[PDB]
C-alpha cells in the first residue's frame, strides 16, 4: 500500500448499505374477456455501521 | 350432359352477441373448466 495524509488525529469510516428489492415476481396468467389481480407487496431495507 | 346446372355450396348465419346493460359494470375472471362435461353441445349454435 501506498502512503496518504489526512490534517487530521482520527479518521472515522461509515458504510451505508442498501439491500433493495429484487425485480422477480413474474406476471399473473390472464384471460382477455376478464379483470386483473393485484401484485404483492416488497421490502428493501437499509443499514448502516461505523468503524 | 355438358351443363350441370346451379346448385348451392354453402351457408353461413352470422349472428349478434349477447345485449348487457352499459351501466351495471362487469366484473369477470377466469376459471378452469371440468374435463368430464361434453362442452360441445354447450356452445353449439350461432345463438346468442
Amino acid at each position: 500500500f501506498p502512503e496518504d495524509s489526512t490534517f487530521a488525529s482520527e479518521l472515522e469510516l461509515y458504510l451505508l448499505r442498501t439491500q433493495d428489492a429484487e425485480q422477480t415476481g413474474m406476471t399473473f396468467v390472464h384471460q382477455v374477456g376478464s379483470t386483473s389481480l393485484p401484485v404483492e407487496a416488497r421490502v428493501a431495507k437499509v443499514d448502516l455501521a461505523k468503524a | 350432359d355438358k351443363i350441370q346446372l346451379f346448385r348451392t355450396i354453402g351457408r353461413v348465419q352470422y349472428w349478434e352477441r349477447v345485449p348487457r346493460l352499459h351501466a351495471y359494470g362487469v366484473f369477470a375472471l377466469p376459471f378452469p373448466m371440468d374435463p368430464d362435461v361434453e362442452w360441445g353441445n354447450w356452445f353449439a349454435g350461432p345463438h346468442p
